[PDB]
RNA sequence: UUGAAAAGAACUUUGAAGAGAGAG
RNA sequence: CAAGUCCUUCUGAUCGAGGCCCAGCCCGUGGACGGUGUGAGGCCGGU
RNA sequence: AACGCAGCUAGCUGCGAGAAUUAAUGUGAAUUGCAGGACACAUUGAUCAUCGACACUU
């Protein structure tokens, strides 16, 4: 067992020879069995024998966790204004690369970099010739995923500049965490729901002389992580009013959370970069050569994981986006673009993905940073 | 009693122009009184509304004495919208409810280059009686 | 020609739905 | 370009009902009309 | 009389390839179903009205 460089290039597994990664914070459920606590399962009885039967499964997701934690704290490490965020892209791609050491689909990326800028939320990130220098009055959230064996860990924080952000930074951080401490087993998303938005609507911001209150983007929310499928059909809410379904043992989710000094809602602003093949569908005949060339490369090379422009340029693909919007058409994929609040807004997220063990509830995507 | 000839006081003609109006004459019926302290400041009675003036609700279910700055004058609907004015929806959202001018007093003006001289305008026209 | 104002019925449940039963 | 959204009370909301030193709330050369959550000289446009 | 003109627009309405309007003047912060776009509002401007300049397919 070797050490890491300064500048990460060290594999994870090549950091833990012996295949035991480092757990993520365990933490016991909430106490909502009517004041009864959960501090019943901790007990090596069958529960643990049978969170024992899934071990395997979670020392991929404790890797990955890891694999960000060293991508995030080195983006942090030299992340400057005045720098366009293609490179940016770049070099954390590059660097989630070695030290996740992708091999086609067994590891990799589970899903573009998102680094949205002011009024944008999520799902953009810089296409070829996109010049956009970055600015010191701007605040960035990068969203990165990385999987193993299809095993994706989600996680995402918001890095700031000017001084001015540090309450909704940390409105927006105390309703993530809030959404993380509320979670259990057998507890409805409308009472996640209720927590993160009773949580985080009691901040006040002063930005530029003027006073605002951070409200919840009600059209996001978190989601359920499956294999090799980053929304598995589960969503749980930010806000007030949802489904009352329940959360069960054995599931993971993405704790997602996002703050705006706006409207709340967002819509489609700019040209999309981020697709995504539907896990449900099936078998759709196409009639373009070049579309059927396209499919069956993003299929080989992306799978069901998410993909953007960048990552096909980066394969040497070009005059592609036609049958891009083809497959659209067709329903093979669907594309997420960039969403976006009113212009003058300012908008963060923070989020992590847990673990519902039997025994006790982990946040794998913990770390001392946040 | 109204004596010009070239003036009407017919029902429906009143009320079809009134309903069918131009937004900028709109604003002229979009008027709200100010208050006392503004009234005797300024020697102005009421001015049409704007859409940064902090308002006070005196009449309706939401008659109180907090204040409120509105945030949105829609014409077309004569109604107008303060932060406050809200009422929830049966999903979960929130709306804002429409208020009419006439029901609300103005307690701060936008005070700005056009207003200002709108103000003393009309002030100066009460020396002159 | 709903209603002062959509506040136009969240959510739970049966049904493949149209349709219901609760709730608001 | 005048004067009540004064006080108490009805209402879901009211422009409704009582009172308003001085024989009488305030303006009236303005008590036409329309709008405003009933029915308004004095809330607003007007007159 | 015909045919076209709206980001999403079939009818009604308005308009004419400068095509739900250009210019100018008055006015002075909106339009609105949604989104976007706006918006020092004078180092001068959204909307609306007026309309004398320009333009006006068969
Ligand atoms: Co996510």
């Amino acid at each position: 067992p070797k050490v890491q460089t300064d500048p990460p290039s060290v594999p994870i597994c090549d950091l833990y020879p012996n295949g035991v990664f480092p757990k993520g914070q365990e933490c016991e459920y909430p106490p909502t069995q009517d004041g009864r606590t959960a501090a019943w399962r901790t007990t090596s009885e069958e529960k643990k024998a049978l969170d024992q039967a899934s071990e395997e499964i979670w020392n991929d997701f404790r890797e990955a966790a890891e694999a960000h934690r060293q991508v995030r704290k080195y983006v942090m490490s030299w992340i400057k204004p005045g720098m366009t965020m293609i490179e940016i892209c770049e070099k954390l791609e590059d660097c989630s690369r070695k030290l996740i050491k992708e091999n086609g689909l067994n590891a990799g990326l589970a899903f573009p970099t998102g680094c949205s800028l002011n009024n944008c939320a999520a799902h953009y990130t810089p296409n070829a010739g996109d010049t956009t220098v970055l600015q010191y009055d701007d605040i960035c959230k990068i969203d990165f995923g990385t999987h193993i064996s299809g095993r994706i860990i989600d996680c995402a924080f918001t890095v700031t500049f000017n001084p001015k952000y540090d309450t909704l930074l940390k409105a927006v951080k105390d309703a993530t965490n809030t959404g993380i401490k509320c979670a259990g087993i057998d507890v409805r998303l409308c009472d996640v729901g209720e927590a993160i938005q009773e949580v985080m609507e009691s901040y006040e911001v002063e930005i530029d002389g003027k006073t605002y209150q951070v409200k919840p983007i009600r059209n996001l929310n978190g989601h359920s992580i499956g294999q090799y499928r980053i929304h598995a059909g589960k969503t749980v809410p930010i806000v007030k009013g949802g489904e009352a379904t329940r959360m069960e043992e054995g599931e993971v989710y993405a704790i997602e959370t996002f703050g705006s000094t706006g409207k709340g809602v967002v819509h489609d602003d700019m040209e999309c970069s981020h697709y995504m093949k539907n896990f449900d569908v099936g078998h759709v005949p196409i009639r373009l050569p070049r579309t059927k060339h396209l499919l069956n490369v993003i299929n080989e090379n992306f799978g069901t994981l998410a993909f953007c422009r960048r990552w096909l340029d980066r394969l040497g693909e070009s005059k592609y986006l036609m049958a891009l919007k083809n497959l659209c058409d067709l329903g093979i994929v669907d594309p997420y673009p960039p969403l976006c609040d009113i212009k003058g807004s300012y908008t963060a997220q923070f989020e992590h993905t847990i673990l519902l063990r039997p025994t006790c509830k982990e946040v794998v995507s913990r770390g001392d940073d946040y | 009693m109204k004596f010009n000839p070239f003036v009407t006081s017919d029902r429906s003609k009143n009320r079809k122009r009134h309903f069918n109006a131009p937004s900028h004459i709109r604003r002229k019926i979009m008027s709200s009184p100010l208050s006392k302290e503004l009234r005797q400041k300024y020697n102005v009675r009421s001015m049409p509304i704007r859409k940064d003036d902090e308002v006070q609700v005196v009449r309706g279910h939401y008659k109180g004495q907090q204040i409120g700055k509105v945030v949105q004058v829609y014409r077309k609907k004569y109604v107008i919208y303060i932060e406050r004015v809200q009422r929830e929806k049966a999903n979960g959202t929130t709306v804002h409810v429409g208020i009419h001018p006439s029901k609300v007093v103005i307690t701060r003006l936008k005070l700005d280059k056009d207003r200002k001289k709108i103000l003393e305008r009309k002030a100066k026209s009460r020396q002159v009686g």
